[PDB]
RNA sequence: ACGAGACUCUGGCAUGCUAACUAGUUACGCGACCCCGGUCGGCGUAACUUCUUAGAGGGACAAGUGGCGUUCAGCCACCCGAGAUUGAGCAAUAACAGGUCUGUGAUGCCCUUAGAUGUCCGGGGCUGCACGCGCGCUACACUGACUGGCUCAGCGUGUGCCUACCCUACGCCGGCAGGCGCGGGUAACCCGUUGAACCCCAUUCGUGAUGGGGAUCGGGGAUUGCAAUUAUUC
């Protein structure tokens, strides 16, 4: 039997993500670490989106790992919950058919576009004449 | 304007109140015995821990900020 | 000065063919001028005429200072086309700004 | 499950928007049910785009108000979700319910504007947008320099304003909103 | 069949707290009563026996990134020197209290220095870390 | 070169030779 | 346990202070001038003296325990580093110095830097600031 | 916000003028109808261009356009 | 035998001029040499202020000088770095390379 | 001796000892990348040194 | 026709492409522990360039429909999609008696020019303090404060001609500051997998100017420097 490696990535800040499927059961972690207890656990649910909404039926036979740097805490807990929707997705477009790969798609759109579509809205370049970029210092008269 | 003397140990009734009409009230949290039973808030807690103990009162939820302790139910 | 040794370093000296464009080989051109004898219409109608003669699409020659009088005064001779904003004024203007020690005054030269 | 979006560990249904007034501008039924409010966000981009935005994310983000708490979203869904025990655990209704109760009593119907200022009636949208306002500002009043916590005056403000009781705050201020433009209508 | 990262890890420095009351000879230094714990510390540390939770702490810090030394002990403990009027700045931990850790852990064979500088764990540590995370790992049953 | 000068120090001290 | 135990102090009186007998005895002792929040601590920590326990609670001939470690933070075992009079001007011994002597180290520092007219006695003598800071904008209250 | 500059509807009223012939409906077909009928020196100001060329175009569908 | 090109230029399209000879003027001999290794550039931030004096709105310079950074190793005897590198030089290329 | 008094004065540190490379005043120095140059004739010399205004 | 726009750089997208022992990923032998099988920034070297890097082009246009509109310029909404208005740089004519002679070996003029407005050195001064305004930092707590543990950055900088003064891992002595030994780096090699804070979770507190605030002042210890009182800083 051929290799199966699928290595998606996914994105809502500086924060990256790569969650990678191959062939198994359904253990899924991150660097190393079970994902019941991606601190902080108040954004639990964020992470079982791709889990709870599919099942264990489509992580029945497909072991996933989440290698995350960059950025900061809730930008990975999305960047980590996109990339093993993407992942999932992008293991089932090369070794399975398209009409399950479009189906999960599909669902998950319906319920919330970040677990596919990367939000492109970053840090804006702070600006001379104020502390950020859209608010300036305190102006005085007389 | 008003200061609060709220008791920092039990007198011989407050335990006696607390002991009994704790669990006869829904929601028991260390802010709510504070104010109502007339005592601070760390005997508040203090007094909790024990009637979880006992099997008169029932934990729902931890937090480090509050705990929200209730009666134990009618099943 | 920069201790390079006896040997490495070696100048040489070319002439720049169409000098006319070249706005620093201009400013210059109508500094060297003035000091001697030469009028602030006068001169400046004929530098800007050499480089309308050198074939440039537009040009702009502002000289500012002591312009006959105690206050100071600013004549700008504009002919054909110029650009100021965007990018491409990086690339299309050669903008030189030189000094001038009149025996009254120092006076700029916006070659443009 | 992908038969019911448990919030949290609350159901969607049975979660009946009983006005017919702010039934759209009122998101939970069925499809804007998430399991924790923190969304993505990208609801302030269009006019109307913000009453997609479900009820209790509107109720989690006007609730880290004042400097302070700014950036505090994860410690105030924390809030939300400690407070939603104090509802059921006094009512015995699902939390939502009495959540949507609240907006439906507590919504300013008139309005005073200076055109002496005429009276005017509001936006479906608008007592949306001025009920999640008036007890988040209640909630965090009453707390302040208090023993009670924010969780325990988000809960007693949820359940004062469904019930309309006048101890709520947010009642007490649209019994005087409401006082100034039937003064001058 | 489990590892120390399959584990709640705030709980497991819970464990190993637990353990070094048992073991009793990491042999412990003499200022521990009154020591502030790094400079933007204000108050006593409230755990009177703290050192075996920051041995608990640095024995797993050491098992997760190996070569690892005590100028990055106080990288890792570091919080906020709020600077009474001033804005606060990040202020490291102390060297010497986390060197104490570090002649402590390496009293017992838990710890060893690598190649070219940095403290590695050595696998009799290894084991021992990862024996008393099964002894959690039933816990939650 | 010895001292070895770094390539930020290299196109801004070389960048003064221009000047 | 929870309740009061008999003959409670709701007050205390140790070296002319009235230490209120509700708080936390590592926080109880901080009235007395020249004991703060950390010092009370390791006093506490000099033996097996459970500071979870109310300002009323701990055992009366044992309140002497509290204070001897107090008056001689030395004989109990603390370093000199934690010590508030370090190498005194007049004996040149390391004491912690409590309520009415705190006073007395400060009266004979500033009656000090007065009597031998060194720039820091005048600043004091006028009602100035003497740390050094600019008395131009801020420095007002006190003085009008 | 989206105003069409007169360097983009004199570009839209010469390309029509003369090149009617090749162009189409299609915005991708005669955004590349551009790059061999003009010179256009920047990315965008071709796609300008050529999005405004196929608005006019969908008019000559239909009948008479003014300039 | 294992040299090593140290390609440190300002202009970016100046450095495509070098970074292509090196490649195409190198394979006639026929040397399977490395590619062209992408070191990550380098904005050297200045930001000064327009005034000369300390009067008018606090209106700042930004001037940003990057630096554009490859690398190609030669599988080569350095008798044959000593003809390519010799030939076909322009200005804007500072042209070095480490030994060994 | 006048020797001995004439430059007393350690130039070892300080904003007296390095001064600017053009101008030969002590105000704006760009010590950064070794410019040892005042803000002003930078701001001269910055196209002509390699620096130009983007962002 | 200049200006606006276009433009330039920057943000978002290329599972296509050129290239990546100073970026790696995946596999593999291998070391270790965990009871058939995982964890490992543990070492070692066949595919690969998804992730990092930065080049070549590309995509985006109101292009697509549904409505408004003289039915034109355009606008509103939805589909489609990483984008359906990223952010800045440049910036016309004609000006102000705007600011700068204390940025310049830019300078006309005016003085000055050995008993010096030149000049150098030590000391003081710029901080001096009844007051008035301006920009800001820390807070007025319990959405908190404390003390534990837990878990992530992204910009850049760095051993200078004169010019000494670099960023600092580690090994130790010290409560802390800090000192002393030792190797790395002129840099995608080294600090640094930048274990940043908020934040998270778990202790302590309990409405009290309190465990909020850290002003004011005393006592001691060090640091940089030729030296700190007029508290350099810590």
């Amino acid at each position: 039997g051929p290799l199966q490696s699928v290595q998606v990535f996914g994105r809502k800040k500086t924060a990256t993500a790569v969650a990678h499927c191959k062939r198994g059961n359904g253990l899924i972690k991150v660097n190393g670490r079970p994902l019941e207890m991606i601190e902080p656990r108040t954004l639990q649910y964020k992470l079982l989106e791709p889990v709870l909404l599919l099942g264990k039926e489509r992580f029945a036979g497909v072991d996933i790992r989440v290698r995350v740097k960059g950025g900061g805490h809730v930008a990975q807990i999305y960047a980590i919950r996109q990339s093993i929707s993407k992942a999932l997705v992008a293991y089932y477009q090369k070794y399975v058919d398209e009409a399950s790969k479009k189906e999960i798609k599909d669902i998950l759109i319906q319920y919330d576009r970040t677990l596919l579509v990367a939000d492109p809205r970053r840090c804006e370049s702070k600006k001379f004449g104020g502390p950020g970029a859209r608010a300036r210092y305190q102006k005085s008269y007389r | 304007r008003d200061k609060l003397n709220n008791l920092v140990l039990f007198d011989k009734a407050t335990y006696d109140k607390l002991c009994k009409e704790v669990p006869n009230y829904k929601l028991i949290t260390p802010a709510v015995v504070s104010e109502r039973l007339k005592i601070r808030g760390s005997l508040a807690r203090a007094a909790l821990q024990e009637l979880l103990s006992k099997g008169l009162i029932k934990l729902v939820s931890k937090h480090r900020a509050q705990v929200i302790y209730t009666r134990n139910t009618k099943g | 000065r920069f201790g390079f040794p006896e040997g490495s370093v070696e100048l040489y000296a070319e002439k720049v063919a169409t000098r006319g464009l070249c706005a620093i080989a201009q400013a210059e051109s109508l500094r060297y001028k003035l000091l001697g004898g030469l009028a602030v219409r006068r001169a400046c109608y004929g530098v800007l005429r050499f480089i309308m003669e050198s074939g440039a699409k537009g040009c702009e020659v502002v000289v500012s200072g002591k312009l006959r009088g105690q206050r100071a005064k600013s004549m700008k001779f504009v002919d054909g086309l110029m650009i100021h904003s965007g990018d491409p004024v990086n690339y299309y203007v050669d903008t030189a700004v030189r000094h001038v020690l009149l025996r009254q005054g120092v006076l700029g030269i916006k070659v443009k | 499950t992908p038969d019911i979006k448990l919030f949290g560990k609350w159901s969607t249904d049975d979660v009946q928007i009983n006005d017919i007034s702010l039934q759209d501008y009122i998101a939970v039924k069925e499809k804007y049910a998430k399991y924790l409010p923190h969304s993505a966000g990208r609801y302030a981009a269009k006019r109307f785009r913000k009453a997609q935005c479900p009820i209790v994310e509107r109720l989690t983000n006007s609730m880290m108000m004042h400097g302070r708490n700014n950036g505090k979203k994860l410690m105030t869904v924390r809030i939300v979700k400690h407070a939603f025990e104090i509802i059921h655990l006094l009512t015995g209704e699902n939390p939502l319910q009495v959540l949507v109760n609240a907006i439906i009593n507590s919504g300013p119907r008139e309005d005073s504007t200076r055109i002496r200022r005429q009276a005017v009636d509001v936006s479906p949208l608008r007592r949306v947008n001025q009920a999640i306002w008036l007890l988040c500002t209640g909630a965090r009043e009453a707390a302040f320099r208090n023993i009670k916590t924010i969780a325990e005056c988000l809960a007693d403000e949820l359940i004062n304003a469904a019930k309309g009781s006048s101890n709520s705050y947010a009642i007490k201020k649209k019994d005087e909103l409401e006082r100034v433009a039937k003064s001058n209508r | 069949g489990v590892t120390v990262k399959d584990v709640n890890q705030q709980e497991f420095v819970r464990a190993l707290a637990a353990f070094l009351k048992k073991s009793g000879k990491l042999k412990v230094p003499e200022w521990v009563d009154t020591v502030k714990l790094a400079k933007h510390k204000e108050l006593a540390p409230y755990d009177e026996n703290w050192f075996y939770t920051r041995a608990a702490s640095t024995a797993r810090h050491l098992y997760l990134r190996g070569g690892a030394g005590v100028g990055s002990m106080t990288k890792i403990y570091g919080g906020r020197q709020r600077n009474g009027v001033m804005p606060s700045h990040f202020s490291r931990g102390s060297k010497s209290v986390a060197r104490r850790v570090l002649q402590a852990l390496e009293g017992l064979k838990m710890v060893e220095k690598d190649q070219d500088w940095g403290r590695k764990l050595t696998p009799q540590g290894q084991r021992d870390l990862d024996r008393i995370a099964g002894q959690v790992a039933a816990a939650k049953k | 070169m010895a001292v070895q000068i770094s390539k930020k120090r290299k196109f801004v001290a070389d960048g003064i030779f221009k000047a | 346990s929870l309740v009061i135990p008999e003959k409670f102090q709701h007050i205390l009186r140790v070296l002319n202070t009235n230490i209120d007998g509700r708080r936390k005895i590592a926080f109880a002792i901080t009235a007395i001038k020249g004991v703060g929040r950390r010092y009370a601590h390791v006093v506490l920590r000099k033996a097996d003296i459970d500071l979870t326990k109310r300002a009323g609670e701990l055992t009366e001939d044992e309140v002497e325990r509290v204070i001897t470690i107090m008056q001689n933070p030395r004989q109990y075992k603390i370093p000199d580093w934690f010590l508030n009079r370090q190498k005194d001007v007049k004996d040149g011994k390391y004491s912690q110095v409590l309520a009415n002597g705190l006073d007395n180290k400060l009266r004979e520092d500033l009656e000090r830097l007065k009597k031998i007219r060194a720039h820091r006695g005048l600043r004091h003598f006028w009602g100035l600031r003497v740390r050094g800071q600019h008395t131009k904008t801020t420095g007002r209250r006190g003085r009008t | 916000g989206r105003v069409r500059t007169k360097t983009v509807k004199k570009a839209a009223r010469v390309i029509i003028e003369k090149y009617y012939t090749r162009l189409g409906n299609d915005f991708h077909t005669n955004k590349r109808v551009c790059e061999e009928i003009a010179i256009i020196p920047s990315k965008k100001l071709r796609n300008k261009i050529a999005g405004y060329v196929t608005h006019l175009m969908k008019r000559i569908q239909r009948g008479p356009v003014r300039g | 035998h294992r040299i090593r090109i140290t390609l440190t230029s300002r202009n970016v399209k100046s450095l495509e001029k070098v970074c292509a000879d090196l490649i195409r003027g190198a394979k006639e001999k026929n040397l399977k040499v490395k590619g062209p290794v992408r070191m990550p550039t380098k904005t050297l931030r200045i930001t000064t202020r327009k005034t000369p004096c300390g009067e008018g709105s606090k209106t700042w310079d930004r001037f940003q000088m990057r630096i554009h950074k490859r690398l190609i190793d030669l599988h080569s005897p350095s008798e044959i770095v000593k003809q390519i590198t010799s030939i076909s030089i322009e200005p804007g290329v500072e042209v070095e390379v480490t030994i060994a | 001796g006048h020797q001995q008094l004439y430059w007393s004065h350690p130039r070892k540190f300080g904003q007296g000892s390095r001064s600017c490379r053009v101008c030969s005043n002590r105000h704006g120095l760009i010590r950064k990348y070794g410019l040892n140059m005042c803000r002003q004739c930078f701001r001269q010399y910055a196209k002509d040194i390699g620096f130009i205004k983007l962002d």
